[PDB]
């Protein structure tokens, strides 16, 4: 079956960095756009990223150019997103999406589980 | 970047009944639009795709319409599980965007 | 009974540049290409040595794909007998060229924010290409190394920005051969075969060969890779049932 796994929730102190990974299993992970989403909690979802992994191609929004990087992993097929920088508004639910193409335009058909990511300094 | 809009953030309907929810975008986009549906528990799935084609799985009651800078999904009759957030996603312009999203709720106070 | 699938042909997330247009084969289907009227709204959908309603109708014994990406303007280099960078030093069709071209519009797919770069083209060759060729060689063309004075590099991309106009968005373009009754059938259409009737004149459509007349028994032996049997004359005598293997003849009423 189509699966798109992602790792559990993280807590992360201000100013740290954080992976976060998506994992395909029955998709041939090589050949299609991963396309990374972030929601913040009431607000619209908002288009982060997007990996190629069969050459490494990416596109990334202005908005988070440069503060999340991007990589893909052959072997395992799996997605690798880089948070530095990290900051409170930062905290929300990050998914990872597949690109399909209907041969007019790309589509993200299939959705990970989503993984909320929380940014803070309490214990 | 194209700026969508969802002109109802949300609204309330009764069961079996058609429900319309729009979408405008700043810019014409052709048809190049995709409903996404989103249930409360956070588990989001690919709705519509094109405006008009039905994604596999989806049941039929699901329609989408429209053209130019304005379009609209349908539900011919809503039915307890179709309660969830809709989202239309633009692909015109490499910076996709989604709009606001659209909270359905039954007919109480 | 098989249906091809037509999908990493139309559905791909990556189309091969035009200097190295990809090329694919298509067997054993039930090639229901009713999708590709309307599946796309493709900008141009023209076919030469058939029509396209009447494609459902027609049995062929190969079918080959060819995809890639050119230039907006440059769509008209791809019917035949046409001349130009484009159809001249990396792809060119023969004058009977059969078979047909869909071209569409792929501006939001291939064009990037700073000038996309996977996408190239063949500017400089020694001599034009025969049909369905295809050459990948990337030596220097009029001189060592890379460069030089007329030793310019073959390759160039395409600058495809989004805001480029018209006639310079990408446009992705599907091309597709295939050959009309000569050999056994490999692919076509649905067209539901119905019961067989013999020593009745009936009309009758056999892998794609039509006529009418009234089938019997035959005692012809042909070879396995056998179908058709023609006379002094040039008609069509005795044919193989494709479903179940056994020869009938047919006789004009
Ligand atoms: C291009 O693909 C579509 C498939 O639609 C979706 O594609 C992927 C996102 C996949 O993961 C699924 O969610 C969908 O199937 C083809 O259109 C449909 O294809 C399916 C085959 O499973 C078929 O059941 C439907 O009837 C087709 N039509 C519609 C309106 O859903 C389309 O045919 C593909 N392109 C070509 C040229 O074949």
């Amino acid at each position: 079956q189509v699966q798109l796994q992602q790792s559990g929730a993280e807590l992360v102190k201000p100013g740290a960095s954080v992976k976060i990974s998506c994992k395909a299993s029955g998709v041939a992970f090589s050949s299609y756009w991963m396309n990374w989403v972030k929601q913040r909690p009431g607000k619209g979802l908002e288009w982060i990223g997007q990996i190629y992994p069969g050459d490494g191609d990416t596109n990334y929004n202005g908005k988070f150019k440069g503060k999340a990087t991007l990589t893909a992993d052959k072997s395992s097929s799996t997605a690798y997103m880089q948070l530095s920088s990290l900051s409170s508004e930062d905290s929300a639910v990050y998914f990872c999406a597949r690109g399909f193409i209907a041969t007019v335009e790309e589509t993200m058909d299939y959705w990970g589980q989503g993984t909320s990511v929380t940014v803070s300094s309490a214990s | 970047d194209i700026q969508m809009t969802q002109t109802t953030s949300s609204l309330s309907a009764s069961l079996g009944d058609r429900v319309t929810i729009s979408c405008r975008a700043s810019q014409d986009i052709s048809n190049y639009l995709n409903w996404y549906q989103q249930k409360p528990d956070g588990t989001v799935k690919l709705l519509i795709y094109y405006t008009s084609r039905l994604h596999s799985g989806v049941p039929s009651r699901f329609s989408g319409s429209g053209s130019g800078t304005d379009y609209s999904l349908t539900i011919s009759n809503l039915e307890q599980e179709d309660i969830a957030t809709y989202f239309c996603q633009q692909s015109h312009t490499l910076p996709w965007t989604f709009g606001g999203g659209t909270k359905l709720e039954i007919k109480r106070t | 009974t098989n249906l091809c699938p037509f999908g990493e042909v139309f559905n791909a997330t990556r189309f091969a540049s035009v200097y190295a247009w990809n090329r694919k084969r298509i067997s054993n289907c039930v090639a229901d290409y009713s999708v590709l009227y309307n599946s796309a709204s493709f900008s141009t959908f023209k076919c030469y040595g058939v029509s396209p309603t009447k494609l459902n109708d027609l049995c062929f014994t190969n079918v080959y794909a060819d995809s890639f990406v050119i230039r907006g303007d440059e769509v008209r280099q791809i019917a035949p007998g046409q001349t130009g960078k484009i159809a001249d030093y990396n792809y060119k069709l023969p004058d009977d060229f059969t078979g047909c071209v869909i071209a569409w519009n792929s501006n939001n797919l291939d064009s990037k924010v700073g000038g996309n770069y996977n996408y190239l083209y063949r500017l400089f060759r020694k001599s034009n290409l025969k049909p369905f060729e295809r050459d990948i060689s990337t030596e220097i063309y009029q001189c060592n190394g890379v460069e030089g004075f007329n030793c310019y590099f073959p390759l160039q991309s395409y600058g495809f920005q989004p805001t480029n106009g018209v006639g310079y968005q990408p446009y992705r373009v599907v091309v597709l051969s295939f050959e009309l009754l000569h050999a056994p059938a490999t692919v076509c259409g649905p067209k539901k075969s119905t019961n067989l009737v013999k020593n009745k004149c009936v009309n009758f459509n056999f892998n794609g060969l039509t006529g009418t007349g009234v089938l019997t028994e035959s005692n012809k032996k042909f070879l396995p890779f056998q179908q058709f049997g023609r006379d002094i004359a040039d008609t069509t005598d005795a044919v193989r049932d494709p479903q179940t293997l056994e020869i009938l003849d047919i006789t004009p009423c």
